[PDB]
């Protein structure tokens, strides 16, 4: 059996930590492996006697008569979420892999200006949209109460930028309007919701 | 280098013949299996004069018959291709010097009953795999070190791998690889480096020390996981490994005087002659440590000769001093 | 050099035979093939220590595994299954005599027809009240009732691919969570300069691209046969 958690969330440039208790037969090693969304898992470190393991802004410790490891990342960047899978060695050679936890890397956002906008167009689309944007990591924006209308945060930044958090609300009906779309959302001060 | 072959022929107990070590290459003519000492020497037993055939002889040697620490070692036998009529891969491993898995037909076979009853089948099946990958790798450092030194044709590549646990509870483990039975690389596990003796075997120690993830892994298989299945297996060999079977002595005569000690566990043994009552140290064979087949051992020693002196026989086994007095005026 | 594993993408109806390659130009004895499931860790399904020798690993029942050469690890399942969706890896290394680090195939995804359909692309022009004030502008893209989830989603201004300003979800919704047999959605959002935008003369664009049926595959269907196609959307700048 092996253990670690499920998800973590983090800002980015802060320093995050990740646990993973294994027990198995032997030991012959312990392997950190960083998967992307959708792609395949790459290795990172690897430890075997008991200590620490320096590889630039990452470090692997581990303790083997605890069955203890945690993978330590340093100044967190926007490319840094993805999942990292723990697995150990066995006695025999067999490799035992526990589902990995994904980091959730926020952007570091200086000077917040949080506000909901009404987008124009489609006409190549029936459906009407909402953009809630330049909001910090002390917002949350959950999933609505209704099922006509779909809203998706956590959208992953590519690879500069004009990186910022945003969310889209759009929906068919034509109770939907911008000031009710984000209803019921954790909001702070001195962000703008339109009333029309 | 090339070992010339030593012989030895005695029975099993005093009236099955056996003809019995120190030798390489592996290439000498019921036979046991192939079998590897810490010196990198062979050594077989074939049981019923004797003649052996070997590369240091020129013509064959012929014999006739006239009348507690315990350790896991894991052994390698390579063998430059082509395969010269001996296997090319040979894997073996040993629990006190007794034998108990036998790698070459591809399959993790054990050599001991113990091994076999207290073993699920699915450990073998696991294992068998293993060796398939080991085998071939193998062959493969084999090749890059008859590049490294230039030549090629018939040459043997030997591993050795082991731990030991002492009496008081102390340990210790080891890593040692010899090209043509000759030391190759040595591995410390303290200080967690490769000793090379040779300028082409300081290559590979310069690959494998560069490789830092494989040298603290060699650590911890030694320290931890050896002795883990050190334990392992001898609380399954309980029966047969902390057993005590006394020595049967036997003198002759033929000037020389003949000292046997038949069918006797654990190997470790001492026997000397003695005058008057001192041990003699002269004119002495020491005869070493033989198999007799039953799982026990034998040994001998001899020695070739003022009026009524007493030469007698000393032999310490569980320790427990034996004497048995041979002869006198 | 590396492993290559193909395809990345697969769409078969049950009961299809259909094989997996893998690759190594890395000279390697082991292979290995995966099978990673949401929630779960990677589950082997067979391995392979050496040329033209296989075992069967933690969970292999519809698959069978052949190795041709020392660079080849084939998958296969010659009875296709709903049960047998999943993401595919394979994978190649030295052996576990350690630590040799496992080295890993670029995935397998496949799923398991009438029920696969396009992506519907649509953009959506920034709001005038985000560019006086934030003085930046926002498009937002949105592809819609797509079946099976296979897509890339890239942004176009004048030609060229642009990432600086893209912000794209990881993965894609079910737009019925409730119903299994839900068709799924995706979002992306590409900022850019206030002025940048009202220029008329700059052409954005939202690229989705979608793996879908191949040529050979039978479709008796009225409707449009849902191969593998690139669906778009398009939005000029507005002063």
């Amino acid at each position: 059996n092996i253990d670690q958690p499920t998800e973590m969330t983090a800002t980015e440039g802060a320093i995050v930590q990740i646990n993973c208790t294994y027990q198995t037969s032997g030991f012959n090693g312990l392997f950190w492996y960083q998967q992307h969304a959708g792609e395949a898992p790459t290795f990172l470190s690897y430890n075997v006697l008991d200590g620490l393991e320096e590889k630039g802004r990452f470090s692997s410790f581990l303790s083997r008569s605890k069955g203890y490891s945690y993978l330590l990342l340093k100044e967190l960047q926007m490319k840094d979420s993805a999942s990292y899978l723990c697995a150990p060695l066995d006695s025999n050679y067999q490799l035992i892999w526990g589902a990995g936890t994904k980091l959730i890397i926020k952007p570091n956002i200086q000077n917040p200006d949080p506000a909901v906008y009404q987008l124009r167009d489609s006409k190549s689309s029936d459906k009407s949209v909402c953009l809630f944007t330049d909001f910090d990591s002390q917002t949350n924006v959950s999933q609505s109460k209704d099922s006509d209308v779909y809203i998706t945060d956590k959208c992953v930044l590519d690879m500069m930028d004009f990186k910022s958090n945003s969310a889209v609300a759009w929906s068919n009906k034509s109770d939907f309007a911008c000031a009710n779309a984000f209803n019921n959302s954790i909001i702070p001060e001195d962000t703008f919701f339109p009333s029309p | 280098i090339q070992r010339p072959p030593k012989i030895q022929v005695y029975s099993r107990h005093p009236p099955y013949l056996n003809c019995y070590y120190g030798f390489h290459p592996p290439q000498i003519e019921e036979q046991s299996d192939l079998s590897f000492s810490k010196d990198w020497s062979f050594y077989l037993l074939s049981h019923a004069s004797c003649r052996v055939k070997h590369v240091t002889l020129e013509q064959p040697r012929i014999v006739k018959w006239d009348r507690r620490t315990h350790s896991l070692r894991y052994f390698r036998l390579g063998i430059s291709e082509p395969g010269y009529g001996i296997p090319e891969f040979i894997s073996a491993g040993y629990v006190d010097s007794h034998p108990i898995t036998m790698y070459n037909s591809q399959l993790k076979e054990p050599r001991a009953l113990w091994m076999e009853e207290n073993l699920a089948p699915d450990h073998w099946e696991r294992y068998t795999q293993l060796l398939r990958g080991w085998q071939q790798a193998f062959k493969v450092e084999l090749k890059q070190l008859q590049h490294h030194y230039n030549h090629s044709g018939f040459h043997t590549y030997q591993r050795m791998i082991g731990c030991e646990l002492l009496e008081d509870g102390s340990i210790t483990g080891f890593l040692q690889y010899a090209y043509d039975g000759q030391d190759f690389l040595i591995f410390n596990k303290d200080t967690l480096s490769w000793m090379a003796m040779d300028n082409v075997a300081d290559i590979i120690r310069r690959v494998w020390e560069a490789n830092r993830h494989e040298l603290q892994y060699q650590k911890n298989w030694l320290e931890e996981e050896c002795i883990a299945w050190l334990k392992r297996f001898l609380e399954y060999g309980k029966d047969a490994l902390q057993r005590t079977e006394p020595p049967k002595v036997r003198v002759n005569h033929k000037t020389t005087l003949y000292c046997r000690a038949y069918g006797f566990y654990p190997p470790e043994i001492s026997i000397n002659w003695m005058k008057n009552g001192e041990e003699i140290f002269q004119d002495t064979d020491y005869g070493g440590i033989l198999p007799s087949g039953d799982g026990t051992y034998q040994t001998w020693v001899s020695v070739e000769l003022q009026n009524g002196d007493i030469y007698s026989c000393h032999v310490e086994h569980g320790g427990v001093h034996m004497v048995l007095q041979g002869f006198q005026e | 050099a590396g492993v290559t594993q193909t395809p990345k993408f697969r769409v078969l109806k049950t009961g299809q035979s259909m094989t997996l390659l893998c690759a190594q130009d890395m000279n390697h004895e082991y292979m290995y093939w995966y099978r990673q499931d949401p929630g779960m860790g990677l589950r082997l399904i067979h391995y392979s220590v050496g040329e033209g020798t296989t075992a069967k690993g933690e969970v292999p029942d519809g698959y069978n595994v052949s190795r041709l050469k020392k660079q080849n690890f084939l998958l296969g399942l010659e009875s296709a299954a709903p049960s047998q969706t999943s993401v595919y890896f394979c994978a190649s290394s030295y052996p576990p005599d350690g630590g040799n680090t496992i080295y890993f195939g670029e995935g397998s995804w496949l799923t398991v027809l009438k029920n696969v359909f396009p992506p519907e692309v649509a953009v959506f022009e920034p709001s005038e009240a985000e560019i006086s004030h934030t003085q930046k502008a926002t498009l937002v893209c949105l592809a819609t009732g797509f079946y099976p989830d296979h897509v890339e989603l890239s942004w176009w201004v004048n030609g060229k691919e642009v990432h600086s300003g893209v912000c794209t979800d990881p993965q894609p919704l079910k737009e019925q969570p409730a119903l299994n047999d839900s068709r799924y959605a995706l979002s992306s959002r590409l900022r850019v300069s206030a002025t940048f935008w009202q220029n008329p003369r700059n052409h954005f664009r939202c690229q989705v691209q979608f793996y879908g049926l191949s040529e050979n595959d039978e479709w008796t269907q009225d409707r449009a046969k849902p191969v593998t196609q690139i669906v778009s959307a398009e939005a000029w700048g507005r002063a």
